[PDB]
């Protein structure tokens, strides 16, 4: 046995294109839509839970997930790709930085960490990269609010607002004409809404999507009291309810 | 053309070697069916045993992974008690590690992300066989989670898998429509053992003997699997109404 | 070994060692050197357990030698005995570590500027005017604090370390055979023959 | 591609094969062994004239007792040589004594097939190692990449091989002197070498029993060309 | 296509190519049987004799695993003899353990696991041979067959090799005319004769027979070989049947 | 780790790769050594397609590996540093366990050897270099030129060039130099170095470097006025 | 053709060509003849030289005072499986004051070149060997090929025109089997047995090599003035 | 087995090019021009950001000009992601030398050690090299003000200007043509900008589409200040320049 | 605490002559006061012509004589049945028991 692939499963063809990495964004392009826009006080990310049979139950699978109290991510392109990156944001998020430092990353810095994991796998001997483009919304204290975009190449890019995946293109346009600099989360919840409605086909409904918001903090989501200095959790995952109440002013 | 031989990416974005691995998932020509009760998950199986020569004892695609993980496999016999092996080996782990059971959907996670590095690792192939994992979870209540190839699993009401899980997943589907509920409404495990024999039959258009079925039932702090005389005695509580 | 001292003076730094080697009632010789040349500016004395003492300055002469061919550049006395220093820190918590003092004297060509450091065994670095290791200090200290002058020459420098030999000539229990003396400054270094 | 210790349809390993191609291409060394000793001869070959052809070393020392001429990728050579001379003084460390030649040459014939995917490829050099002990005495040996090694009376390899084999074919007999054997390797080295024959292009050694393995002076082959060129033009 | 030239890769079909090759090396071997008893199992298998030159009874191809077990096979013998070295130290280890000796089944899934882990890299080979194996344990009789994919089952009769047609055709009957079951001294009988009547795909060269057998009653459920008296009978009983 | 077979033999019993070293090596900007009587002296081309550089912080061409032996080469310029590096090492380990500082011979031998085992190592190639090494051995007067390449042979040399267009520099050197009779001075042999860099340089501007070793340590890289004057007297002489 | 790169894949047909190919090299070889009574066994080896300035390649290996072999192929195959038989054999006595079956030897080879044929990147061995010896079992003689195969014959021979010695040895089966208590005439039979794969050259003293094991008689070899006497 | 996979990516073509580290810098001349020019008191640092957007946020926005320590920063060109791992390691090199020596890193020392990394994937290993190329922009008391660069060949050379990226060669000749050597930083900030303007495959040069970066001895007394440009204060030097 | 080492006691000598040499050792094996056997060899005939007894302790004189005659029989493998010479055994066993240098073999050696 022994992994004997130690050789680069990614290289540079003749014309400068590294195929693996560009196969992998084709993959991207084929996924769902998902989209994050930012706020004045907070960011939003939503996607469609594009439920693969009616059988299936669709709250089981999480496409919007935390990764800390005040980080969350949302994914176009292949699934399990994601969950798994997602598992190892996590885990990144705590040995190289929260026992060190005794406090969870500035979102920037927990995107460097997943888009070094990212190029790895476009580098490292036999493995192909991460089939998925990653859209993480989060908060932290002398930054504020953030919106990042990472890509299959380990690449990353700040977001005010922006759409990945399968109607990317057109969202991307839709947002260019809403977005301003001046907008509070219910406007970017609203726009949020609007931009993904177009590139949805079946029922639109707070079932069939998955929204969550980077606010302001939940002391009832905390679990204890007595600790001033901790005030709760800002990444908030908005309910079935919640979605629909929003929908009826639309 | 070596896009194809191993997994990774082809120009259109696509991994040849996992869908071929699904492919392989029907070779067994075996079709499997699990629904909830309100006390139960129940798992039927088709069972096919051609050959006289063969112990049909020892003709099995259903695995006791714990006490309360029932597994059904759809493909191959190698790929499939790999898998059985692994899952043993993880859920008698998780038990010492953590202090309690582990959970059906848990479990599905695990084992769909072992499957996920099959499909970004070179060295190590996919395996082609589709898992179906079955419990009632001591939090979730009846659980089906499913995983593939691919490294994609979910929960689920109900679930078929094999050449013609469309006709069940359709037949189910149906019932479902008219129900309005998230489950098969009755008290025994009996009785739901008897509904999903009973929609398979309608789903497949054909009549099963008590050596045709393979049977695996799901309760509070147990899994099981059902003899030929217990599913004779479903057989005639059928057939009597 | 037993006896090395070090002087910063005006204009360069003075270092002086015993020139006895003994092991157990025998002195095995009175002519040895007990120092290593860094680099052209840069001088090393040392004193210790035996065998650790001379495998540790050539080890630290191989590396800096290699450093002045690599970059064509001669290292300052202050990067030089953070090296030494950073290599005595990490082997005591080695499995056997280097049981070796030293003391680095060095002319400074940039800042024209002479400087002596004092490291231990553990580490323990230390820039001073003057400085010995092991029970010479306990003798050179005391003298040193009275007729130190920070402007003092070379030639005033040689008198006062002609003093403190003398002291220890005097009340010492050990024949260390007198001390071999170097001057290190602007020009590079040499050795004073009559002592 | 295709893997280096692969075995072609007739049974042979393509890599050793094709490094025995390599050594063709290589400078002539001529070995004859005699009762009164071993001679060992070599083509330098220099490239150009402004070369100086004294750091040619391709006759090499491995004991007081055993000799070595090499042929082919002489870079090669070097980890071999290190190797039978470790070997040598080891195993006299070892017993207090010489070692045989017969088990020097299966010390480094014991590398040669030490390549897969150890080292990536065969060595693309032959041997010629001779010397003396007192079971076997006076030896010549032929080593390959292959890890074979033949004993020989009288063995020439390099590009004029074949030619200067058939050549000691019918020269070499059981009573040759020595001075008969170093003529002859002067000889029919000359008959195979592209350029003129020299003091300065060609080499001599011998191993005798009483003074060892040495390396002929430029002076002393010299002669040994005079005396060779007057005997022929004897008759 | 491309598919077949290299070990653990799905073709479009979703079939691994180089084990079904394996299989043919399986086909090309000599035939071996696995009889399942009332109490035990009998292992048969077909010698060819090649030549004069080769001594008789001493070329033993049946291998014991522990002291319960018994393991035949065919095709490429060096694979099974691999297989049987590694079937020990899992029974070893297993008894090391758990100190009763290794129940048929688990024995079964040891070597399984271990078949298929040679499917799953194209840096090994898969398995060139189809074993029958079996034994008695605390659970009673058990017989097995194993496949070069890593795919076994429990079996009535089992056969493999160039003559496993004609040899099932043979178990089927047996199957059909005794659903009360077999004994163990009847099962050498037939054993012999089957592998008789499959040497008829080898009917080239002569053969020689070698048959074992593990039954609680006539061995105390250990593996032995079949030796003298019993072996000329069922020879005999063979012999018969063909003419 | 890595351990594919790079360097191998071909039908022909050829290693393609050491050869497609060489050829990296013929690509590289031409180097030239000159041993007088007294001297050795290593000549060097600059291409002048690159202008605007800083040729105060530029790596040099010529690198001392310790103070009496000096190292220039042909080919990929990554690949020299990595072998001047190791030679480096190896200078001040062998002054330590010997206590004697390398002969010219034995640090040509250890740079060779190097090149040598990465030409038979899974997973590396061979180096695209060729190396001039030059010097004094210690306490000898007699000057030393060797020159290596990727498959790892060696050999000492009166006069030698490596690089591009080498075999027109390599042609003047043969008829030019006098085996009998050497460049007897320091100016002498530096001329003739100058001279048959002329026949390939292009301009005698900033093109061309040259480095003069003599014995006991005495190294001394020439500036671009004092090659300049060796330029225009060599020219003055040439018109007639 | 395609399925002939590597030892790790089998043909369409179920073969593997490494190991074939491996095969091929033994019928290059040199002859070698192997054949036994109930007292004795013997090896007979035809030595093969490079030319008339050559020595002849050694064909016989000893392994223990009880054991050794004969080769055919590639020479340092066999003298890598011969140190490992040496390496057995001495395990064998060192830790069960134990003298190594000849047949447990066979076992003990064939597992050795069986994971030379399964696993990638190596090769298959390149050589063919005869095993005669002597244990508590009496005379034996065993036949080892690379593919992993061994077994034990009253007689054999391998090597290029070997087929002329093994049925000559197939006739004179009943009569060699009973050659008890003499030496000189079993390797007579084992002299007449590889003569009958000669063509144009004949067994000189320096060509032909001989080795006996038996009852009383440590496993010796052969060579020189010594097997003159049965020219 | 695995052998049938393996592209080889440290091997010489029969012209003697190292295949995969051409194919890098084909890679890299796609990338968005990046120019360093040295003057006597001081360097600039300029690099285009490739085809942004209106809603990239670009105030806290960084792809092109990177901080290695207080004295020496970089210009990256090629593939971000790569560069952000040799950024790392250079870092840390930076930071072993001054516990060490106690002393700041010398420039050349920290290039010649990120070229040397850059080496070794062309030359062992099995995989594919960095597609990135550095221009590296610092000062240290030896040399004073530096200029290098490195590509994924590991060779790298000192300049008094030099470009990286898309365009050099119509970029390198502008340089080549308005620089001399008694220039000024103030100076330097204008050829750098002026030559964006002139290469540049967009339409017009503005201010979200830059990057900027200066190493000054402009701090009080003697030492050197680095400054990374702000969004607002690149929109003023280019109305200064007559730019927009 | 376990003590790795024990004494059987006993007692060697050897002589050589002028075409001859003789190695004597008594035959008595002890623990303490108490006797093992009155007959246990402790002189061993190890081929080519040598003798060897080592004395001791007699779990390392065993495993030295046993490791020697294991010398003898590989030098005769890898050097074509050359006889081992007494001079070459005394250099073989130097290597033998400096092998052990921090662990010895607690035996005084006579060939
Ligand atoms: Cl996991």
């Amino acid at each position: 046995m022994t992994d004997r692939y130690s050789f680069s499963l990614t290289t540079f063809s003749p014309s400068g294109k590294l195929g693996q990495i560009d196969y992998a964004l084709t993959a991207v392009k084929q996924g769902v839509t998902s989209l994050g826009i930012k706020a004045t006080n907070g960011v939003v990310i939503a996607t469609e839970k594009k439920s693969s049979s009616p059988l299936a139950m669709s709250e089981t699978l999480s496409k919007v997930s935390l990764l800390t109290p005040d980080i969350g991510a949302v994914y176009s392109g292949m699934g399990p790709d994601y969950r798994v990156l997602v598992d190892k944001s996590r885990k990144v998020a705590h040995t190289s930085y929260k026992r060190i430092y005794g406090e969870y990353p500035p979102t920037k810095l927990l995107v460097s960490e997943v888009a070094k994991i990212m190029q790895e796998a476009t580098q490292s001997g036999g493995v192909r990269p991460f089939g998925v483009s990653l859209l993480i919304a989060g908060h932290d204290e002398f930054n504020g609010f953030s919106l990042y975009q990472v890509d299959p190449s380990g690449s990353y890019f700040p977001w005010k607002a922006t759409a990945i995946g399968k109607g990317s293109v057109a969202a991307k346009t839709f947002l260019e004409k809403r977005w301003n600099d001046e907008l509070e989360l219910e406007d970017a919840i609203h726009i949020a809404l609007l931009t993904l409605k177009e590139s949805v086909e079946g029922e639109f409904n707070g079932d069939t999507i998955e929204l969550a918001i980077i606010g302001d903090e939940n002391p009832d989501l905390l679990g204890y009291t007595g600790i001033p200095t901790d005030k709760g959790p800002r990444f908030r995952k908005l309910t079935s309810q919640e979605i629909n109440d929003r929908l009826e002013a639309l | 053309g070596y896009d194809r031989h191993i997994t990774i990416f082809s120009p259109e974005g696509r991994l040849y070697q996992v869908e071929y691995a699904f492919k392989a998932t029907n070779q067994t020509n075996i079709n499997s069916l699990a629904v909830r009760g309100k006390d139960c998950t129940v798992v039927i199986s088709q069972k096919k045993v051609p050959d006289k020569l063969l112990d049909p004892t020892t003709v099995s695609y259903i695995f006791c992974i714990s006490r309360t993980i029932g597994m059904v496999v759809n493909g191959p016999i190698p790929d499939a008690r790999n898998a059985a092996l692994r899952a043993k080996a993880e859920a008698a782990e998780f038990r010492y590690k953590y202090g309690y059971d582990m959970p059906c959907d848990v479990l599905a996670k695990r084992m769909a992300n072992l499957s996920q590095i099959y499909t970004q690792r070179a060295y190590m192939r996919p395996l082609g066989v589709i898992l179906t994992f079955v419990s009632v979870d001591e939090e979730l209540g009846p659980s089906i989670y499913k995983t593939d190839p691919a490294g994609y699993y979910v929960g689920y009401k109900a679930t078929a898998t094999g050449p013609k899980q469309q006709e069940i997943t359709t037949n189910l589907e149906n019932h479902f429509k008219k129900s309005k509920i998230d489950h098969i409404n009755e008290e025994s495990w009996e009785k739901v053992v008897e509904f999903a024999i009973t929609h398979m039959i309608d789903a497949l258009g054909t009549e099963f003997s008590k050596n045709d079925l393979e049977v695996g039932v799901a309760t509070k702090d147990k899994f099981f699997t059902l003899s030929a005389e217990n599913i004779e005695e479903r057989l005639v509580a059928i057939a009597e109404q | 070994m037993d006896i090395i001292l070090g002087i910063r003076v005006q204009d360069s730094v003075i270092l002086a060692s015993s020139k006895a080697v003994t092991r157990g009632i025998s002195v095995l010789k009175d002519s040895d050197d007990k120092t290593r040349q860094l680099s052209p500016h840069t001088l090393m004395s040392f004193a210790g357990e035996a065998g650790d003492t001379v495998q540790f300055a050539e080890y630290i002469q191989a590396n800096i030698q290699l450093y002045s061919i690599r970059e064509d550049y001669e290292l300052s006395p202050q990067a030089v005995s953070s090296f030494v220093r950073q290599e005595l820190a990490k082997s005591i918590r080695s499995r056997r570590p280097y049981q070796v003092n030293v003391l680095i004297g060095g002319y400074d060509k940039k800042k024209n500027k002479p400087e002596l450091y004092q490291i231990d065994y553990l580490g323990t670095k230390v820039e001073l005017p003057y400085g010995a290791h092991g029970y010479s200090g306990f003798y050179t200290f005391s003298l040193l604090d009275h007729h130190y002058r920070p402007d003092m020459t070379t030639e005033e420098g040689l008198d006062l370390l002609k003093l403190c030999v003398q002291e220890l000539e005097k009340r010492m229990p050990m024949d260390f055979k007198g001390v071999i003396v170097k001057i290190v400054d602007k020009d590079g270094i040499r050795q004073v023959d009559d002592f | 591609d295709r893997g280096v210790s692969t075995f072609s349809p007739e049974g042979r390993l393509f890599q050793v094969e094709y490094s025995l191609e390599a050594i063709k291409l290589g400078s002539t060394a001529i070995g004859i062994a005699t009762k009164e000793g071993v001679v060992l001869g070599v083509e330098k070959r220099a490239t150009s004239p402004l070369l100086e052809s004294d750091s040619i070393e391709k006759i090499v020392e491995i004991d007081r007792h055993i000799g070595c001429a090499m042929s082919g990728l002489t870079a090669d050579a070097r980890s071999m040589i290190e190797h039978a001379r470790t070997a040598a003084v080891t195993h006299n460390l070892y017993y207090d004594e010489d070692i045989n030649v017969e088990s020097l040459t299966q010390s480094v014939c014991d590398l040669a097939l030490r390549f897969g995917e150890l080292m990536s490829r065969p060595f693309g050099v032959a041997l010629l190692i001779a010397g003396h002990d007192a079971d076997d005495g006076y030896q010549l040996f032929h080593a390959e990449p292959s890890g074979t090694f033949y004993r020989y009376n009288a063995k020439a390899i390099g590009s004029g091989s074949e030619g200067a084999q058939a050549e000691l074919l019918n020269e070499w007999h059981s009573s040759l002197t020595l001075k008969e054997a170093e003529l002859l390797v002067l000889k029919i080295l000359k008959q195979v070498m592209e350029e003129k024959l020299d003091e300065n292009n060609a080499q001599l050694s011998c191993i005798t029993k009483q003074d060892g393995f040495k390396i002929y002076d430029n002076e002393k082959t010299a002669e040994l060309i005079k005396e060779l060129k007057e005997k022929e033009a004897a008759e | 296509t491309g598919y077949d030239l290299s070990n653990s890769v799905f073709s479009p079909d979703g079939r691994n190519f180089q084990v079904e090759y394996a299989v043919k090396a399986v086909e090309n071997g000599t035939t071996s049987i696995g009889i399942k008893c009332n109490d035990g199992v009998v292992f048969a298998v077909e010698k060819l004799i090649t030549s004069k030159l080769l001594v008789p009874q001493k070329n033993v191809k049946i291998q014991v695993v522990d002291r319960h077990i018994g393991c035949v096979y065919s095709g490429l013998i060096p694979d099974g003899r691999h297989l049987v070295n590694r079937g020990r130290e899992e029974a070893a280890s297993f008894k090391k353990l758990y100190k009763t000796p290794i129940p048929i089944p688990a024995f079964a899934d040891r070597l399984g696991q271990y078949v298929q882990a040679h499917t799953l890299y194209n840096s090994v080979r898969p398995f060139g041979v189809s074993t029958i194996f079996g034994g008695v344990d605390k659970n009673g009789a058990h017989l097995y067959m194993l496949e070069p994919s890593g795919s076994y089952w429990g079996y009535k009769g089992a056969a493999t090799g160039k003559g496993r047609q004609s040899a099932k055709a043979e178990l089927e009957k047996l199957v059909d005319h005794h659903p009360e079951g077999l004994s163990a001294r009847e099962a050498v009988k037939q054993a012999a004769k089957i592998i008789y009547l499959a040497h008829e795909d080898n009917k080239e060269k002569d053969f020689e027979l070698e048959i074992s057998w593990c039954s609680l009653s006539e061995t105390n459920g250990l593996h032995k070989f079949v030796k003298g008296d019993l072996l000329q009978e069922a020879i005999d009983f063979a012999q018969k049947e063909i003419n | 780790g890595y351990d594919r077979a790079l360097s191998i033999f071909s039908p022909d019993g050829h290693i393609f790769q050491v050869e497609y070293a060489l050829e990296a090596v013929k690509r590289g900007t031409c180097a030239v050594g000159v041993k007088g009587k007294n001297c050795v002296v290593l000549g060097c081309e600059r291409r002048s397609t690159l202008k605007l550089q800083d040729t105060r912080i530029t790596p040099s061409k010529v690198s001392k590996i310790d103070s009496h032996v000096v190292l220039s080469f042909s080919g990929l310029n990554a690949d020299s540093r990595i072998l001047i590096e190791k030679a480096r090492v190896e200078a001040q380990s062998h002054r330590l366990t010997l206590e004697d500082p390398v002969t010219v011979e034995y640090l040509t031998r250890y740079v060779a050897g190097v090149q040598q085992r990465y030409t038979q190592s899974g997973g590396v190639r061979p180096f695209g270099v060729s190396t001039l090494i030059a010097g004094f051995d210690p306490r000898d007067d007699e000057p030393k030129l060797y020159q290596t390449e990727p498959s790892g042979i060696y050999s000492s040399w009166s006069a030698q060039t490596i690089g591009r267009n080498s075999k027109t520099v390599r042609e003047f050197l043969e008829k030019n130099y006098d085996r009998k009779e050497p460049p007897a001075t320091v100016e002498e042999c530096v001329k003739l170095t100058v001279r048959s860099l002329l026949e390939v340089v292009q301009t005698g501007a900033k093109n061309i470097e040259i480095t003069v070793v003599k014995p006991d340590s005495d190294i001394v890289a020439l500036s671009s006025e004092e090659i300049n004057q060796y330029v225009t007297q060599i020219e003055q002489e040439k018109q007639e | 053709n395609n399925y002939d790169g590597d030892t790790v894949t089998f043909s369409p047909t179920g073969r593997l060509f490494q190991v074939e190919y491996a095969l091929e090299a033994i019928k290059q070889g040199s002859v070698t003849v192997g054949l036994r009574s109930n007292t004795h066994a013997v090896l007979v080896a035809l030595k093969r030289n490079a030319d008339e300035l050559s020595s002849y390649q050694k064909k016989i290996i000893k392994c223990d005072e009880h054991m050794g072999l004969s080769l055919a192929g590639l020479a340092p195959d066999a003298r890598v499986l011969s140190n490992y038989l040496r390496q057995q054999c001495n395990y064998s006595s060192l830790v069960f004051n134990r003298k190594l079956a000849v047949e447990r030897a066979g076992h003990l080879l064939c597992d050795k070149a069986q994971k030379n044929t399964q696993s990638y990147g190596g090769r298959p061995y390149g050589v063919g060997l005869l095993i005669i010896g002597y244990d508590k079992s009496g005379a034996h003689l065993l036949e080892f090929q690379p593919s992993g195969n061994v077994t034990e014959l009253y007689g054999t021979a391998i090597g290029a025109r070997s087929q002329g010695a093994k049925t000559y040895l197939e006739r004179t089966l009943d009569t060699f089997i009973k050659i008890d208590g003499n030496p000189d005439e079993l390797i007579k039979a084992g002299v007449e047995a590889i003569s009958q794969s000669l063509r144009d050259e004949s067994l000189t003293v320096d060509n032909l090599s001989i080795a006996i094991v038996g009852k009383d008689t440590p496993f010796t070899i052969y060579d020189g003035e010594a097997v003159a006497k049965y020219i | 087995g695995s052998r049938r996979y393996d592209s080889r990516t440290t091997i010489f073509s029969p012209e003697g090019r190292l295949y995969q580290v051409e194919y890098a810098l084909e890679s890299i001349s796609h990338a968005g021009t990046a120019i360093g020019i040295m003057a006597s008191d001081g360097i600039v640092l300029a690099a285009e950001r490739k085809v942004t957007s209106t809603l990239l946020e670009q105030d806290t926005s960084t792809e092109k000009l990177y901080k290695l320590n207080d004295k020496i920063a970089v210009a990256v060109a090629g593939l971000t992601a790569d560069a952000e791992i040799l950024i790392n390691t250079a870092r840390i090199h930076a930071q072993n030398y001054l516990k060490t020596y106690n002393e700041d890193i010398p420039v050349e020392i920290l290039v010649r050690r990120l070229s040397d990394i850059k080496q070794g994937y062309t030359q062992h290993g099995g995989l594919r090299p960095f597609g990135v190329s550095f221009i590296y922009a610092g000062y240290d008391d030896r040399y004073g003000y530096q200029l290098y660069t490195s590509n994924p060949s590991g060779n790298y050379t000192g300049w008094k200007a030099i470009s990286v990226g898309a365009n050099t060669s119509a970029a390198q000749t502008l340089l080549q043509m308005d620089y001399k050597d008694d220039m000024k930083v103030d100076d330097a900030i204008e050829l750098a900008l002026k030559t964006l303007s002139k290469t540049t495959d967009s339409s017009a040069l503005t201010y979200d589409r830059l990057e900027f970066a200066t190493i000054r001895k402009g701090a009080n007394d003697g030492e050197v200040y680095q400054k990374i440009f702000k969004p607002q204060e690149i929109k003023d030097i280019l109305v200064k320049t007559g730019i927009t | 605490q376990f003590n790795p080492y024990g004494d059987n006691g006993g007692t060697i000598l050897g002589i050589a002559g002028e075409d001859f040499a003789v190695l004597a050792g008594d035959t008595r094996n002890i623990t303490d006061y108490s006797i093992n056997s009155r007959y246990e060899p402790k002189v061993f005939d190890c081929g080519d012509n040598i003798v060897m007894s080592a004395n001791g302790f007699a779990a390392d004189g065993d495993a030295l004589v046993k490791r020697f005659k294991n010398s003898v029989k590989w030098y005769h493998f890898d050097h074509n049945d050359k006889k081992l010479s007494i001079n070459s055994a005394a250099r073989n066993i130097q290597h033998l028991l400096y092998g052990k240098r921090f662990f010895p073999y607690y035996v005084h050696t006579i060939i």
